[PDB]
C-alpha cells in the first residue's frame, strides 16, 4: 500500500487509504478497460504456473481476482452485481466505478455536509436515468425499415458472417415466431 | 479573500450561469460578484497584452522538446 | 445433408417452425447461430423494452458535456460534485474505440459532433446519431444490430456506477486490530 | 489479487518462449534438417526432430512455451503434420508484425490482417493445388 | 527522571493518535476499513461508533482509550464516540501544560475545573424535555435509531422502546429504567416486523422440537433438580461385562424415568430451565424426552440470561427431585407460548406471572440474528437514549457539537477562575472545537474548506449555535433531532477526565513482572 505501513488493515491513516484504494479502484479497473467488451482484448488469465484462463469479461477476471482493498472490493462485486443483474455493466460499471469512489469522498470530506455529495454521482445518474430511459432512439429492433427482418438482418449483419441478414434477416423472426 | 477558490469559483461558474457581466471573486471586497461594479477598474489593454502572452508565452518551449545548450 | 429430422406439418395445438441452418459443416451453423442468439437476444432484449439505448458511449459522451456543464448550473461543491461524474461519461468511448484503437479522441471528436447544444436530445429520434457501434469503434447508423443493449441493462449500472463510489464512505473511527 | 500486466509486454512475452521454438525444429523441418539437443540436469543426451518432445521433457514457460506445445497439440490432433511448422510460423509471425505494426499503433489492422495473409494463402494454394 | 515524562508524554502521544484516527464520525467519511490485523486477520468494520469497542489496542494510555470507549457506551448507550473522541482532546493541552510551567497536579484540577465547569455551561444548552414524553421518548429513539441500524424499523422499535421503557418507567429524572430491568431477547424467524414488545417475561430457551405447550396452565421452570432412576441417582448392581446385563441397565433407567417425568408435570410444570450443571448427568436424554412426552418445555444446560431474569421476574428458585416433588419455589406462570412463525426459533413465552413491577421482555426477531440485531442493538440504543432520557430529562446537540459551543464559553471561564489553571481551561477550551472539524477527516480531496468554518460556526453563531455536525447547514445544534440528553455529553466528559488524568500521575518505569 502507501502511508504507514506499521498499522495494517486499511488504516493507512488518511487519505492514504483513500487514495491506495482510489489508485487500486484506478488499478482494479485498469484489469477491465482493456478488456471492455469483445473490442476488449481476452485476458491471458494466470490462475497458477500451471493454470491459466482467457476472458475480456468484467465480471469473469475479479470473482478470480482477489481484492483485500475496499475500493477494490467494492468494484468486483460491482462487475460481478451488474454481471449478477444482466451481464451487461461487467465491464460497464468499473470504468467509472474507480473514478466516482474517488470523485465522491473527496467533497463529501469537504462537507458543508457530507450529504450533499452523495446525490451529485446519483442526480447526474438519475439525469441518465431519464436520458437512458429517453432512449428509443437507437437500439429499437421493432422499428426498423424491414422491422423485425432487419432487426434480424441489421443484427445478423452486426455479427455476419456470411449471408448472415439474407436469409437470416428471416430466421431471427422465424425463430421467435415459432 | 479568505475564501476556497474551487467552491467561490463554482459559484462564480454558476454566478456566470446567473450573472457573467463583471461577476468575479474580489479579494477586493473578499466577495463574489461585478468586479468593475465592485470598482475592480483596470483598462482591457492590459488583458489583450497579458493574453497574447497567455496563450503565447507558452507555446514557445512546447514548441521544443530537443533543446541544445553549449559552453561557447 | 446426411442429417435426418422428422417434420411435424401443422402442428394443431399451436404454431411451429424448426429452422434448419445449412452449413458444409455443422459449426458454419453455430456462427450463425452465435449470431442469431445475440440477434434473437437483441430483438428479445427489445421484446424486453421498448425505450432502448444505444451501445457505446454516444449515450454517455452526450450528457458528459451536458452534464459536467449542469456542474456549473448549480455550481459550488455541486459542479466539483456533478463533473466528476459528468466528466467521466467522455472515459468509456475513450476505452471504447481504443480497444478498437480508434484513439477516441477521436471518437468523442465524432460523439460531441453529435453532441451539441442544438442536440442536447436523446429524443426518440435523431438529429444527432447517439449510436456507437461497438463492433468497429466509431458511430454506424445500424439501431438494429446485435451490439446494442436494453434500458434494462444500463440504468441498472447507474446505481453501480455511483455504488462504488458512497457505498465506501459510511465507516466512522479508523482504527487498528491486533 | 490486485497486479496488472500490459499489452505488448504481454504480447512480448507472447513473443518470447515462442520465438526459441520458431528455430530449431525449423531447422530440424523439412529436408535440411537438425536435431534439438535437451541438456538434463544429470548430462543425458536427447536430441528429436521435435522440440515440443524437447519442451515436455525441459521446463517450459506459461507464455507460447506452454501454447506452442498446445496449438501444435492442436496441429497433432488434426492433420497430424505440421507441428513443427506451426511452432516456427506462430511465434516468428509474432515477432514479425507486432513491432512494426505497433509502433503504427495497432494491433487493430493486423487483426485483420493474419486472415487476410490466410486468405490469398488458402486462395492461391487450392488454386495451384 | 525522564522516565515520567517521556511515557506520559507516550500516554499523551501513542493514545492521542489512537483517538485521532477516531473521528471520521457521523455517517458517510473515509473509507470502509478491511482490517488486516496486527496478526494478519482480515476484518470489515464500518460505524466506527461500534469499532471503539472493536478497536483493539495496546499501550497504557491507548488500551486506555477502548475501556474509555464504553464509557460512553457502558451507561448510555448513545454517542459512543463522545467520550473517545475528547480522549484526545484533554491530551491536546496535555503537551502544552506540561511543558507550559504547569505542574501535572495543576494539570489535574484544570481537567476538573474543565470538567467542572463544562457539564455546568452543558446544562445551560440542555433543553429540558419530558421524562415520560412518548415524543422525548419516541423521538429520543427516533434520532438514536436514525443513527442506529435500522431507520425504518425504528418506527416500529421506537415505540416499542417507548413502550418497554413505559412499561418499566420509573418516572424521574434520576435513574430509572434499568439495562438489568428491561428485557431484550432474540428469536430467529419473524421479522423485525414482527419483533414483538412483550409486556410479560419471554425467556429464550432452547425449547425441544414441538408437540410441546403453546397453551396455558404451566408452572415456571428454572428447575435444578437430577431425575433419581436406576442407573441414575440408584444403586444397580447388576454388572455390565456381556453385552446383555450391559444391556438389562439401560432398560430400567429408561423406564422408570418416564414416570418422573410425570411427577414433574403433575407439579404443573409444562416448563423446566434446567441447570447446566449435572448432578450425575442432572436430567439425562432419557429425561429430557420424557419431559417432553409431558410437553414439559425442557432446556438442558439454559443459559444464565433466563435464570436471573426468572429469578428477577417470575420470582423463581430450583425445585426439588421429583419423587421428592417441590417446594413449588417455581415461580407463577400461566401462559408457556413457544412462538412457532415458521417454526424458526424456540421462545419461552410467559404471559402473567410474578413481575417486579418492571422487566419488558422484548422479542427481537428477524430472518437471521443480522436481521434480530439490525433491531436489538438499534432498540438496545433506542431504549437506552430513552433510557438517557429518563435518566437525564432533556436534548442537547447531538454528535460532539455543543463541546464547540461549550469551547467558546469555557473560554470566558477561562478569564473568570483567572487561576493556573485558567489558562489550562483556556487551552482545553479551545480544545474542544475539534471535533466537527476532526469528523470530517478521512474521506478526500481539497480538504481545508470544513475546518475552522465548524470551529468559526458556533463562533459566528456566538454562544447559540452553529451548524449540525450529523445533520448540516445553518441552524441550531442543540434543536436538530440530532439530539441526546444532557448525560450523554456529561458523561463524555466526566469519563475522558479522569482516565486521562491518570496520565497525569503516571510516572517513572513501573511494571508488574
Amino acid at each position: 500500500m502507501e502511508g504507514p505501513l506499521s498499522v495494517f488493515g486499511d488504516r493507512s491513516t488518511g487519505e492514504t487509504i483513500r487514495s491506495q484504494n482510489v489508485m487500486a479502484a484506478a488499478s482494479i479497473a485498469n484489469i477491465v478497460k482493456s478488456s471492455l467488451g469483445p473490442v476488449g482484448l481476452d485476458k491471458m488469465l494466470v490462475d497458477d504456473i500451471g493454470d491459466v484462463t482467457i476472458t475480456n469479461d468484467g465480471a469473469t477476471i475479479l470473482k478470480l481476482l482477489e481484492v483485500e482493498h475496499p475500493a477494490a472490493k467494492v468494484l468486483c462485486e460491482l462487475a460481478d452485481l451488474q454481471d449478477k443483474e444482466v451481464g451487461d455493466g461487467t465491464t460497464s460499471v468499473v470504468i467509472i466505478a474507480a473514478e466516482l469512489l474517488k470523485n465522491a469522498d473527496e467533497l463529501v470530506k469537504q462537507k458543508i455536509h457530507p450529504t450533499s455529495v452523495i446525490s451529485g454521482y446519483r442526480l447526474a445518474c438519475k439525469e441518465a436515468v431519464r436520458y437512458i430511459n429517453e432512449n428509443l432512439i437507437v437500439n429499437t429492433d421493432e422499428l426498423g425499415r424491414d422491422c423485425l427482418i432487419n432487426a434480424a438482418k441489421t443484427s445478423m449483419s452486426s455479427k455476419i458472417i456470411g449471408i448472415n441478414g439474407d436469409f437470416f434477416a428471416n430466421m431471427v423472426v422465424d425463430a421467435v415466431l415459432a | 479573500a479568505g475564501f476556497d477558490a474551487t467552491n467561490i469559483l463554482n459559484k462564480l461558474r454558476a454566478r456566470h450561469a446567473q450573472g457573467g457581466t463583471w461577476y468575479g471573486v474580489d479579494i477586493n471586497n473578499e466577495d463574489i460578484a461585478d468586479n468593475f461594479e465592485a470598482f475592480v477598474w483596470e483598462p482591457a489593454m492590459v488583458r489583450i497584452n497579458a493574453l497574447t502572452a497567455a496563450s503565447e508565452a507558452a507555446c514557445l518551449i512546447v514548441s521544443v522538446d530537443e533543446t541544445i545548450k553549449n559552453p561557447r | 445433408c446426411d442429417d435426418e429430422l422428422i417434420l411435424i406439418k401443422n402442428t394443431k395445438a399451436r404454431t411451429s417452425a424448426s429452422i434448419i441452418l445449412r452449413g458444409a459443416n455443422d459449426f458454419m451453423c453455430d456462427e450463425m447461430e452465435r449470431s442469431l442468439h445475440d440477434a434473437l437476444c437483441v430483438v428479445k432484449r427489445v421484446l424486453e423494452s421498448k425505450s432502448v439505448v444505444p451501445g457505446g458511449g454516444a449515450v454517455e459522451a452526450a450528457l458528459s458535456i451536458y452534464l459536467e456543464n449542469y456542474a456549473t448550473s448549480m455550481g459550488s461543491r455541486e459542479q466539483l460534485a456533478i463533473a466528476e461524474f459528468a466528466r467521466s461519461l467522455l472515459v468509456i468511448p475513450n476505452t471504447l474505440a481504443v480497444n478498437a484503437a480508434q484513439d477516441s479522441t477521436d471518437l468523442v471528436a465524432k460523439l460531441r459532433a453529435f453532441h451539441n447544444e442544438a442536440q442536447v436530445n436523446p429524443e426518440r429520434k435523431n438529429l444527432k446519431w447517439i449510436g456507437l457501434d461497438l463492433s468497429n469503434g466509431k458511430p454506424r447508423d445500424n439501431k438494429q444490430a446485435g451490439v446494442f443493449e436494453p434500458t434494462i441493462v444500463k440504468v441498472k449500472s447507474l446505481k453501480f456506477a455511483t455504488e462504488a463510489a458512497i457505498t465506501i464512505l459510511r465507516i466512522d473511527d479508523l482504527i487498528k486490530l491486533h | 489479487n490486485t497486479k496488472r500486466e500490459s499489452g505488448r509486454k504481454v504480447q512480448s512475452g507472447n513473443i518470447n518462449a515462442a520465438k526459441t521454438i520458431a528455430d530449431i525444429i525449423r531447422t530440424c523441418l523439412g529436408p535440411k534438417s537438425m536435431m534439438k539437443m535437451l541438456l538434463d540436469p544429470m548430462g543425458g543426451i536427447v536430441m528429436t526432430n521435435d522440440g515440443n518432445a524437447i519442451l515436455r521433457e525441459i521446463q517450459v514457460q506459461h507464455p507460447a512455451a506452454k501454447s506452442m506445445i498446445e496449438i501444435s497439440r492442436t496441429q497433432d490432433e488434426e492433420v497430424g503434420d505440421g507441428t513443427t511448422s506451426v511452432i516456427i510460423l506462430a511465434g516468428e509471425m509474432l515477432s514479425v508484425a507486432e513491432h512494426f505494426l505497433e509502433q503504427q499503433m495497432h494491433p487493430t489492422v493486423v487483426i485483420s490482417a493474419y486472415r487476410k495473409a490466410l486468405d490469398d494463402m488458402i486462395s492461391t494454394l487450392k488454386k495451384i493445388s | 527522571r525522564d522516565k515520567p515524562a517521556q511515557i506520559r508524554f507516550s500516554n499523551i502521544s501513542a493514545a492521542k493518535a489512537v483517538a485521532d484516527a477516531i473521528r471520521t464520525s457521523l455517517g458517510p467519511k473515509g473509507m470502509d476499513k478491511m482490517i488486516q490485523d496486527g496478526k494478519g486477520d482480515v476484518t470489515i468494520t464500518n460505524d466506527g461508533a461500534t469499532i471503539l469497542k472493536q478497536m483493539q489496542v495496546l499501550h497504557p494510555a491507548a488500551r486506555m482509550l477502548v475501556e474509555l470507549s464504553k464509557a460512553q457506551d457502558i451507561e448510555a448507550g448513545d454517542g459512543t464516540t463522545s467520550v473517545v473522541i475528547i480522549a484526545g482532546s484533554l491530551l491536546d493541552s496535555c503537551t502544552k501544560l506540561l511543558q507550559k510551567g504547569i505542574h501535572p497536579t495543576i494539570i489535574s484540577e484544570s481537567f476538573q475545573k474543565a470538567l467542572e465547569k463544562g457539564i455546568e455551561i452543558l446544562t445551560d444548552m440542555s433543553r429540558p424535555v419530558e421524562l415520560s414524553d412518548r415524543e422525548t421518548l419516541l423521538n429520543s429513539a427516533t434520532t438514536s435509531l436514525n443513527s442506529k441500524v435500522v431507520s425504518q424499523y425504528s418506527s416500529l422499535l421506537s415505540p416499542m422502546s417507548v413502550n418497554a421503557v413505559m412499561k418499566v418507567i420509573d418516572p424521574a429524572t434520576a435513574t430509572s429504567v434499568d439495562l438489568r430491568d428491561i428485557k431484550i431477547v432474540k428469536k430467529l424467524g419473524g421479522t423485525i416486523d414482527d419483533c414483538e414488545l412483550v409486556e410479560g417475561l419471554v425467556l429464550t430457551q432452547k425449547v425441544s422440537n414441538s408437540g410441546i405447550t403453546r397453551v396455558e396452565k404451566a408452572k415456571i421452570g428454572l428447575i435444578q433438580f437430577c431425575l433419581s432412576a436406576p442407573k441414575t441417582d440408584m444403586d444397580n448392581q447388576i454388572v455390565v461385562s456381556d453385552y446383555a446385563q450391559m444391556d438389562r441397565v439401560l432398560r430400567e433407567e429408561r423406564a422408570y424415568i418416564l414416570n418422573l417425568v410425570k411427577q414433574i408435570k403433575k407439579t404443573g410444570c409444562n416448563v423446566l430451565l434446567i441447570q447446566k450443571s449435572i448432578l450425575r448427568d442432572a436430567l439425562s436424554d432419557l429425561a429430557l424426552h420424557f419431559l417432553n412426552k409431558m410437553k414439559i418445555m425442557v432446556i438442558k444446560d439454559i443459559e444464565r440470561e433466563d435464570i436471573e431474569f426468572i429469578c428477577k421476574t417470575i420470582g423463581t428458585k430450583p425445585v426439588a427431585h421429583i419423587d421428592q416433588f417441590t417446594a413449588d419455589m417455581l415461580g407463577s406462570a400461566e401462559l408457556a407460548e413457544e412462538v412457532n412463525l415458521n417454526g424458526s426459533g424456540k421462545l419461552l413465552k410467559i404471559t402473567g406471572c410474578a413481575s417486579p413491577g418492571k422487566t419488558v421482555t422484548i422479542v427481537v426477531r428477524g430472518s437471521n440474528k443480522l436481521v434480530i440485531e439490525e433491531a436489538e442493538r438499534s432498540i438496545h440504543d433506542a431504549l437506552c437514549v430513552i433510557r438517557c432520557l429518563v435518566k437525564k430529562r432533556a436534548l442537547i446537540a447531538g454528535g460532539g457539537a455543543p463541546e464547540i459551543e461549550l469551547a467558546l464559553r469555557l473560554t470566558e471561564y477561562s478569564r473568570t477562575l483567572s487561576g493556573m489553571e485558567s489558562y489550562c481551561v483556556r487551552a482545553f477550551a479551545d480544545a474542544m472545537e475539534v471535533i466537527p472539524s476532526t469528523l470530517a477527516e478521512n474521506a478526500g480531496l481539497n480538504p481545508i474548506s470544513t475546518v475552522t468554518e465548524l470551529r468559526n460556526r458556533h463562533a459566528q453563531g456566538e454562544k447559540t449555535a452553529g451548524i449540525n455536525v450529523r445533520k448540516g447547514g445553518i441552524s441550531n445544534i442543540l434543536e436538530e433531532l440530532v439530539v441526546q440528553p444532557l448525560l450523554v455529553s456529561v458523561s463524555a466528559l466526566t469519563l475522558a477526565t479522569e482516565t486521562v488524568r491518570s496520565i497525569l500521575k503516571i510516572d517513572d518505569v513501573v511494571n508488574t513482572r
